[PDB]
C-alpha cells in the first residue's frame, strides 16, 4: 500500500531534499537527476 | 582519491550531488575507466 503524490504548479529545493537522503543507486533513461535540478517540466508524479 | 562504496552512485553520470558538481567531474570525451577498488588492511599496512 504505497503512497502517491502529484505536484503541479510548484517549485522545490533540491539541496533541502538531498540534505536528508543518502542516495545509493539511481537508474533511469530519457532524463537525468542533473536535468531535474535544471530544467522545468510540466508535471511531477512521485511514488514511494 | 578516497571515496566510500556507499556513495559509488555519486560519481555516476548524470548525478546531481555536490561531488559531481564542485569536486572532481569526469571527462567523457576520451576512453575512461572508473575503478572502485578496496585495498585490504594487510597489504595496506605492508606498503605504508
Ligand atoms: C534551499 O535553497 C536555498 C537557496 O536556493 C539555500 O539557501 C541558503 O541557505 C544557507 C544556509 O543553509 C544560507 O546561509 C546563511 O546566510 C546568512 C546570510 O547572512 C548567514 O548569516 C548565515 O550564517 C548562513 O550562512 C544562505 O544565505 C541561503 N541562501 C539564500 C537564502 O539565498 C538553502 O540552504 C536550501 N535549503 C537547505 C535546507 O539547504
Ligand atoms: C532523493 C530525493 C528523494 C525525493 C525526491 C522527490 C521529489 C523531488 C523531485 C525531483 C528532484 C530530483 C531528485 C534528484 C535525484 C538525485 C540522485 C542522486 O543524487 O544520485
Ligand atoms: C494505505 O495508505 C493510505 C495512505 O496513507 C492510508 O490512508 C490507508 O489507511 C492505508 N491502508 C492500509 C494501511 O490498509
Amino acid at each position: 500500500n504505497y503512497s502517491r503524490r502529484v505536484f503541479t504548479n510548484c517549485n522545490y529545493n533540491l539541496t533541502k531534499l538531498l540534505s536528508l537522503v543518502e542516495v545509493d543507486e539511481f537508474v533511469c533513461d530519457k532524463t537525468t537527476p542533473e536535468s531535474l535540478a535544471t530544467g522545468c517540466y510540466s508535471s511531477l508524479v512521485v511514488d514511494w | 582519491f578516497a571515496l566510500p562504496l556507499s556513495m559509488k552512485s555519486t560519481l555516476a553520470i548524470g548525478s546531481a550531488e555536490a561531488i559531481s558538481m564542485f569536486n572532481y567531474n569526469q571527462d567523457y570525451s576520451n576512453p575512461t575507466c572508473r575503478i572502485h577498488a578496496t585495498i585490504n588492511s594487510n597489504v595496506s599496512s605492508s606498503l605504508n
